[PDB]
């Protein structure tokens, strides 16, 4: 049989919050906040500071239940987690001094092989006595896990539950025996019922109080603690309380507006509760006591992010866990503000989910794509620009133009910190003092100002040098006088300069002079004439720590040579002839991770870097990369004990090392020309840069990360595409409006489509005669859909075009068609009427955005929803409900159909390569078409008949097709053109399977790493949880090596909850479960770099490839990390 | 749970019942794509249909006891076998693809078990069992029916492991067919629930029907006798559905859709139902008399065995027609 | 790689098994003995292969057994009047494809393709491929044949490289029943079957009813080509189809007899 060889790695961890819980998990004394982000568990200690990050762990499972509990006899809380695949575990947090480990106290899989998973999903509850764990996994069953300390395998037992449709369930407080309280639904209505749980008989007994008949939409039960006990039950219009025979009901009008979806106890007395609803409102539910419960009261506090879950921490601080928007740390105030809100945001946490659509664009530089995502759901909806690089923390900005040089200089020998700074301008020099935070002009006498400074700094013997166009000037410090001065004999101009603590090398034309710095003396040590004119110099002392360099790096004119000379003889030790005929402008010797290199940037952006031996001067292992066009200035700075080289150019770059492979990482700035480190008393561990107009000072981060810029929209973005020629993005969005007594609709809040710079509304008469459907009622919601034209620089909404009433904008393409040279925005729509099973009407609408105005170019009525559109060889390929249709763009500028395909249930997803078309179906997974141009119609090449409920598709190459489906699995199909029969030839065999644990909405070819000059292809993908992943191809050589690595890693790495990695990654649906094939778990491979080197040795044993040591595979895995 | 599909699809991408609405759309559509005719016959004699274990072939029994297997992709006959001396009335291959159960009309043996690895031969015969069926959980045993009696055999020894009958509780159902529950722990025969380990009758359901014996729902929670749905735990009547009256009821592989098929005495249509709440999805009217139907495990194809011509005419020409599930013909299609 | 070739064309089994005649076999179709004793088979394998095996061998064992079968088969070709000419005419790869054929249909059955082998010798490969497909050998086992023929045509193993998992297969057909419409049969046989079926049929229907079916059947037009015997046998077969169909529908409707 056949097989594919793919590899998938995480570029961005999931950011949505699926659950959060509070308690005492790291110790009995301090207060923890636990966050579940689908697959990762984050532990924090609550502080007055905010949240102290303590430990983040990951699991081989989707966290479906997460609840803390304290068994009697235990000093601090234990953690119960249940996986979506039904892995159950109990966890304890142990800190062995400096090291932290979460130990698995009990574990097992609680799955019934015949079970109907419930409507409201997995529910996990623990009684107040910590005497059991209750699971509602399936209908008609209630699983029970006794919690006495023998139960190290979480052995469970089911109880037949008569009521088959349970909405929510909780254990009650203050009960004689363990008692569950649940809302359930039957043909009479929905109701509240109680049972006692007999653990020793393993059955249900009659509950404390009778059943009552609750609200039609009662959806959550709250267990009220003692002394009151009982249950609160939240519905869409009422909040009720239930106990022995006590009962109260309130129906405040405020809560009818939106469904309350989560809740949280504030105080252990149960007198106050937080309630969050689906449009972001935060309520306080107050139970009035007398003593007994007199009444219930709802009070609106303000607005948060749409909350998936809430947890009150302490001192009025509330964590808002969001999955439709950013998570928040929020403060409840006693006093309201202007607007009457008690809710004040303290801290925002980035959430990319849901990623509904995305695209890759090379906006700022060339060769390094950014992702622009459609993120968030309703008032949280936004665009997110995802850029790879290193960011600076600006702390100052002065508009001093025309800087040519910059140096950090210490002023007072008695102190350890840089507290002066000197700048070079064309022809002359200024000095500024750096007291405090803000700077002001000085001059330290002994320094010139009539000539252009080429260098200055702290030199040996408590004194300072400054080299200019006509002098080396040496200045003592404590008297601060001009204490020695050099000059070329015939007084020519100093062209090039270089210097360190003890040494000076300067050039005048083809000459070099080597001078030593001794007390009050510039001693000229030696002189030489170079073959050709001197372009650049460097004497940075490397290696064996002397302070005095035996080497001089030099770049020359007229032969593009980099030469390493020996001091003081100027002996030629090495001559590297470089490529081309433009001068080297900057040469530098440095050491990265205890290894010496020679760097030399030429004028045309190019930069070679050799291995340099600091004892023999050999230049080896020549490598070349390009870093822009403006010639590059090299300049060194260290961080903790590491060192880095900041490469000034039109594209600033930071060069460092990572496992002995050099990193070239983009800097998030415009164009930096000159740079230095500056550790001031007011700018510790900072930098200083000059952008040709301004001089900026700030802090830089250590390693490169993903950087996210957020454009709020306050609407739901749905699709995005980029128009290069009009330097803007096209974005489809919808907002929710509510019908009012006027008969029309009202938006809840301003948003992108209601605040555009210009705007239009559809003139189409295309659905006038068609039937008038069920009219909308007052107070009901409707969707208004819009094409947004968004500027690629300011991200302002330049234009908003409102579509027809009841029209959904479903798909979007930017392209040119036929002979027409205009670039158009093309939009596929559906007429969506809420009572109708499926749209039977739709439009394809051609717009163009020219000279700041959007015009409707053409229109085409179709017979259903246009889910997908792709530019196909100057033609428009579209899917209308179950047909795939190819359109031609006539010279009259109308769409005219060329051919149809009809073998679909619902053609949701389209991708193309060449004349091939990949179709993704609602239920019948994927299908391959070919356009036959000598007949002008479609040929169906092959199908996959398996019932995969597709959510996104992608063509990896002419033979391989990637699929994602609604059960969080990936698969790859292959056609076999070289098959001996038509039956074989027309069947796509699934040759790759993998459980991702995310739900994928979009694939697209692209990469967030710069690629100049192990792995083929780059497909990015976005998920509902905001996780961004990467899929790529491997040879069979690499796949077999890393598959071997994976099984070896799995025996060594401990998994939280003791979940088998092969069980986690197994392809799993309710139709079948199979082990993964054809997929390397890149996240597992990368965790190799994090294990201890003992563990690292144990994995590598008994292993050979082109033996194998621990170091060979660090070079492999480190190389693999560079794809993202 | 928005009624319109397009609203549900959008909500899925950003804010994930809807699967029920999806099934109402999918399993209301059947477009015919292929007809299978018995080779070398002016009037086909097919009586029974089932899919191959890997469903590459359509297994078609004939009125003269033959079993003819056709390639689904090409329609060409692949193999023929001699099984009985009367019309095949039932077919059931094993999941592993190693064995097959057959049932005849009047010849003896009425039922048999056949190997399907390298040589199609009889493994064991069930001489007077007119209906025969595998155990559900592990396909290790065979359950056959003789009138009101149930017999359980072992698929390797062939020997009768036990016999279930209780003349005091029996309902003497016309079309009685004994069957296992999905766990093989229980057996329903003649409207009477049996505990297999203890060979004891657990419960006798009341008789509101004359023909239908009853089936276990694949969810393990309900028992479907004709038009009556009994809670498997409490034995209370959960629903009554008049549409299931006298219908052979099949479940799709995942147990979320229920098929049912019925002057002339036979039926012209089959109905689909949401298996989880029994609401009807669609009534698909073939213009012809139907005698068998079966689905594949992929919910891709539905094979129906249809009598060609007028309904009351009852011609002999009986073919098998393939439908593709979830698929429809548009007006623009028919040109 | 003639071993691998036949591992895919014929199959390899490592535990003793029975072939389609009931004889004991191991490896790739290596007949151990025609005896019905498994112990007689287990000892022939124990002498053939070096050690005592208890009827289980590993691939390296089977290939040693296979190559001797190939060795034995080429000695049969090398000593054949109609096959030694063309066996010497081919290189290693293309003679391993003729060894493939003699393994299938016997070296005497291969000797039948007289003008097919004449073209092979003459090295006329494309023309030999087209005439080779016009045989029941091709039409019965088309998979195997067209992969051996591509070996004859091109001198490579390409029809055997990177293949996909074999599609589901199904046991060979039984021998056709007496009422098969191309295999002939007798009148007593046709007459007896009606008599047999009528035992059952008369329990459910009157004789006037059954005669109506006989009448209905014999009043349809027949081949002007048929003999009176062939026409009468055709009437019996249609009668049996009709009546069995009526019995099937009767039981489905419900038989209270
Ligand atoms: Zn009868």
């Amino acid at each position: 049989g056949s097989m594919s060889y793919n590899y998938v790695v995480t570029a961005q961890k999931p950011t949505a919050v699926n659950g959060c819980v509070t308690g005492h998990f790291t110790s009995a004394e301090d207060l923890n906040l636990l966050i579940a982000k689908n697959t990762r568990l984050e532990i924090y200690v609550v502080t007055a500071e905010g949240l102290r990050p303590v430990k983040e762990v990951g699991m081989y499972g989707k966290i479906a239940v997460m609840e803390l509990f304290r068994p009697k006899g235990e000093s601090k809380d234990l953690l119960f987690i249940l996986t979506a695949k039904y892995n159950a575990c109990i966890l304890e947090y142990k800190q062995s001094g400096e090291s932290i480990d979460i130990i698995t106290r009990a574990h097992g899989n609680v799955q019934d092989r015949i079970g109907r998973p419930s409507e409201t999903g997995i529910i996990g509850i623990i009684d107040p006595e910590c005497r059991m764990i209750g699971l509602r996994l399936y209908d008609g069953l209630f699983k029970v896990i006794p919690l006495d300390r023998d139960n190290k395998e979480l052995k469970a037992f089911n109880i037949r539950l008569e009521e088959l449709h349970v909405i929510d369930v909780k254990f009650l407080y203050g009960c004689q025996a363990p008692t569950i309280c649940f809302v359930y639904q039957d043909p009479q209505g929905r109701h509240v019922k109680t049972y006692e749980v007999s653990l020793r008989e393993k059955e249900f007994n009659k509950g404390p109080w009778k059943q009552e008949n609750v609200e039609a939409e009662a959806s959550m039960v709250i267990a009220v603690p003692e002394p009151f006990g009982g249950a609160i039950i939240i519905g869409q219009e009422s909040i009720t309380y239930h106990n022995g025979d006590k009962y109260l009901a309130i129906a405040p009008p405020i809560i009818k507006q939106s469904t309350i979806v989560c809740h949280n106890r504030v105080d252990p007395n149960g007198s106050r509760y937080l309630l969050g609803d689906m449009e972001g409102r935060l309520f306080m539910l107050l139970l009035e006591k007398e003593v007994t419960l007199k009444d219930l009261r709802v009070e609106l506090l303000g607005e948060t992010s749409i909350a998936e879950c809430l947890t009150y921490l302490d001192n009025g601080v509330v964590f808002v866990g969001s999955r439709l928007g950013d998570s928040q740390l929020v403060k409840l105030n006693v006093d309201s503000n202007e607007q009457g809100s008690y809710v004040v945001a303290m801290e925002t946490f980035t959430n990319l989910g849901p990623i509904v659509d995305m695209c890759v664009v090379d906006l700022e530089r060339q060769g390094q794509g950014q992702l622009v995502t459609c993120s968030g759901a309703f008032k949280e909806g936004s665009l997110r620009i995802i850029r790879n690089g290193i960011g600076i923390h600006e702390h100052a900005s002065i508009d001093l133009p025309g800087i040519k040089g910059l140096w950090p200089l210490r002023s007072d020998p008695n102190r350890e910190t840089d507290d002066t700074l000197v700048l070079s301008f064309v022809g002359q020099t200024r000095v500024l003092m750096l007291n405090g935070e803000e700077v002001e002009e000085t001059e330290l006498m002994g320094f010139v100002d009539d000539q252009q400074t080429f260098f200055c700094g702290n030199v040996a013997h408590q004194q300072l040098i400054q080299i200019t166009s006509a002098s080396v000037r040496l200045v003592s410090q404590e008297p601060k006088a001009l204490v020695s001065e050099w000059k070329e004999p015939q007084a020519k101009n100093i062209s090039v300069a270089s210097c360190n603590s003890s040494q000076v090398v300067v050039a005048v034309g083809r000459a070099l002079y080597y001078l030593q710095i001794h007390p009050q003396e510039l001693r000229q040590i030696s002189h030489t004439e170079m073959e050709h004119e001197v372009a650049c110099l460097d004497i940075t002392p490397l290696g064996d720590s002397n302070g005095l360099s035996p080497l001089c790096a030099i770049g020359l004119w007229t032969d593009i040579s980099a030469r390493i000379l020996k001091l003081p003889s100027f002996e030629l030790l090495h001559k590297e002839m470089l490529g081309g005929e433009i001068i080297p402008r900057s040469i530098l010797m440095t050491t990265f991770e205890s290894s010496h290199y020679l760097l030399c940037a030429l004028g045309d952006g190019a930069l070679f870097y050799f291995g340099l031996n600091i004892e023999t001067g050999l230049l080896s292992d020549r490598k070349k990369v390009t870093l822009g066009t403006q010639p590059t200035v090299l300049r060194t700075f260290r961080s903790l004990s590491t060192t880095n080289v900041f490469a000034c150019s039109d594209r600033p770059t930071v060069i460092y090392s990572s496992n002995h492979k050099l990193v070239f990482s983009n800097v998030n700035l415009k164009e930096v020309n000159y740079m230095c480190p500056l550790n001031s008393d007011g700018y510790p561990d900072s930098l200083a840069l000059a952008n040709n107009s301004t001089l900026t000072i700030g802090t830089i981060d250590e390693i490169q990360k993903l950087h996210i810029r957020t454009v709020p929209l306050y609407e739901s973005p749905r699709k995005i595409c980029y128009q290069e020629v009009s330097q803007c993005f096209g974005v489809l969005s919808s907002r929710i409006e509510v019908q009012d007594t006027s008969g029309g609709t009202t938006a809840l809040r301003p948003s992108a489509s209601t605040q555009a710079l210009s705007s239009s509304v559809s003139s189409s008469k295309l659905f006038s005669s068609s039937t008038a459907p069920h009219e909308t009622s007052f107070g009901e919601e409707v969707e208004v859909h819009n094409l947004l034209i968004i500027d690629q620089h300011t991200f302002e909404v330049l234009h908003a075009h409102q579509f027809l009433q009841n029209e959904y904008a479903l798909s979007l393409v930017s392209c040119k068609l036929g002979k027409d040279p205009n670039t158009y925005f093309i939009v596929g729509t559906a007429m969506v009427y809420p009572e109708e099973a499926e749209p039977k009407q739709g439009r394809i609408v051609v717009f163009q955005y020219s000279d700041g105005k959007l015009q409707t170019v053409a229109e085409k009525e179709v017979k259903g929803a246009v889910y997908s559109m792709v530019e196909f060889n100057g033609k428009l390929l579209a899917s209308i409900n179950s047909t795939v249709r190819l359109y031609e763009w006539t010279t009259e500028k109308e769409l005219r159909t060329e051919c149809n395909h009809y073998n679909n249930i619902m053609a949701l997803y389209l991708k193309t390569k060449g004349d091939f078309i990949l179709v993704g179906d609602l239920m019948r997974s994927v299908l391959l078409l070919a356009y036959k141009p000598m007949e002008g119609n479609f040929e169906e090449i092959a199908r996959d008949f398996n019932p995969n409920w597709m959510s996104a598709v992608e063509i990896l190459d002419d033979d391989n097709f990637l699929g994602a489906e609604n059960a969080f699995n990936l698969f790859v199909c292959q056609k076999d053109s070289a098959a001996t029969t038509d039956e074989e030839r027309q069947h796509l065999q699934e040759v790759g399977l993998f459980h991702l644990g995310e739900f994928v909405n979009v694939f697209c070819h692209g990469s967030l790493v710069m690629q100049n000059l192990p792995t083929q292809g780059s497909v990015l993908f976005g998920t509902v949880n905001g996780m961004i992943g990467l899929v790529t191809s491997l040879s069979e050589s690499w796949y077999n090596l890393l598959l071997d690595m994976q099984n070896r890693l799995n025996k060594v790495i401990k998994s939280v909850g003791k979940i088998e990695h092969s069980f986690w990654r197994s392809f799993h649906t309710e139709r079948k479960t199979e082990p993964a094939t054809g997929f390397i778990d890149g996240d597992l491979i990368e965790s190799f770099l994090d294990i201890s080197r003992p563990k690292m040795q144990e994995v590598v044993a008994n292993l050979q490839y082109d033996e194998a040591t621990a170091d060979d595979l660090i070079k492999v895995v480190e190389e693999l990390t560079r794809i993202h | 749970a928005p009624i319109n599909f397009t609203s549900r699809l959008n909500r899925r991408a950003s804010f994930p019942d809807g699967g029920c609405f999806d099934r109402h759309l999918i399993f209301s559509r059947f477009r015919p794509i292929s007809v299978f005719r018995e080779a070398n016959e002016d009037e086909s004699g097919f009586t029974c249909c089932a899919f191959s274990a890997r469903e590459r072939f359509l297994m078609l029994g004939t009125c003269t006891g033959q079993l003819k297997l056709y390639n689904v992709f090409s329609g060409q006959e692949e193999a023929s076998y001699n099984c009985h001396n009367s019309a095949i009335t039932h077919l059931e291959p094993s999941r592993d693809g190693s064995l097959l159960l057959t049932s005849a009309t009047w010849s003896q043996p009425l039922s048999a078990l056949w190997g399907m690895k390298s040589v199609f031969d009889m493994k064991h015969s069930f001489t007077e069992d007119h209906y025969v069926e595998f155990s559900k959980h592990s396909q290790d045993r065979v359950i056959g029916t003789k009138g009101d009696i149930a017999h359980i055999y072992d698929i390797q020894t062939g020997n009768k492991l036990l016999t279930l009958f209780n003349p005091d509780l029996a309902n003497n159902y016309k079309r009685n067919c004994a069957t296992f529950n999905p766990t093989d722990d229980l057996v329903l025969n003649d409207g009477v629930l049996w505990d297999v380990r203890s060979a004891q009758a657990i419960h006798k359901f009341d008789k509101f029907n004359m023909n239908i014996s009853g089936v276990f729902h694949p969810n393990g929670l309900e028992v479907i006798i004709n038009t009556e749905i009994w809670d498997l735990r409490t034995f209370h009547l959960l629903h009554t559905v008049p549409a299931l009256d006298q219908c052979r009821v099949v479940f799709n592989h995942t147990g979320t859709v229920m098929y049912g098929a019925m002057k002339s005495p036979f039926g012209s249509s089959f109905r689909t139902f949401n298996a989880t709440d029994y609401k009807p999805i669609a009534t698909i009217d073939v213009k012809r008399n139907i005698f068998d139907l079966c689905t594949d495990t992929k919910d891709c194809y539905l094979a129906v065995i249809e009598n060609q011509g007028s309904m009351d005419a009852l011609n002999m020409d009986t073919v098998c027609r393939l439908y593709e599930v979830g698929r429809q013909r548009l007006a623009e299609e028919l040109a | 790689n003639i071993f691998e070739m036949l591992r895919i064309d014929h199959g390899l089994r490592l535990k003793i098994y029975k072939d389609t005649e009931g004889y004991y076999t191991i490896g790739i179709g290596h007949l151990l003995t025609k005896s019905p004793s498994l112990n007689a088979a287990k000892s022939e394998l124990d002498k053939a292969i070096g050690r005592n095996t208890n009827g289980v061998i590993t691939k390296d064992e089977a290939e040693k057994l296979f190559n001797q079968d190939v060795d034995a088969a080429v000695r049969g070709i090398l000593r054949n009047a109609k096959l030694k000419p063309v066996y010497d005419s081919l290189d290693a790869v293309r003679r391993a494809a003729l060894i493939n054929m003699v393994f299938q249909m016997g070296e005497t059955g291969v000797a039948g393709f007289t003008n097919s082998l004449r073209m092979l010798q003459q090295k006329r490969w494309d023309e030999a491929a087209v005439n080779l497909a016009k045989s029941r050998w091709y039409n019965q086992t088309p998979n195997r044949a067209k992969r051996v023929i591509t070996t004859f045509r091109t001198g490579t193993w390409d029809a055997y490289k990177n293949l996909a998992a074999a599609m589901e297969r199904v046991p060979p057909s039984h021998r056709p029943p007496w009422h098969s419409r191309v295999v002939p049969t007798t009148m007593q046989q046709a007459q007896q079957a009606m008599w047999d079926l009528n035992e059952e049929a008369e329990k459910h229907f009157s004789r006037e009813e059954l005669r109506g079916i006989w009448n209905d059947v014999t009043e349809l037009p027949a081949d002007p080509n048929w003999t009176v015997d062939q026409a009468a046998i055709a009437c019996a077969i249609d009668y049996i189809r009709r009546t069995q169909t009526l019995l099937f529908r009767h039981y489905r409707e419900g038989c209270y007899h």
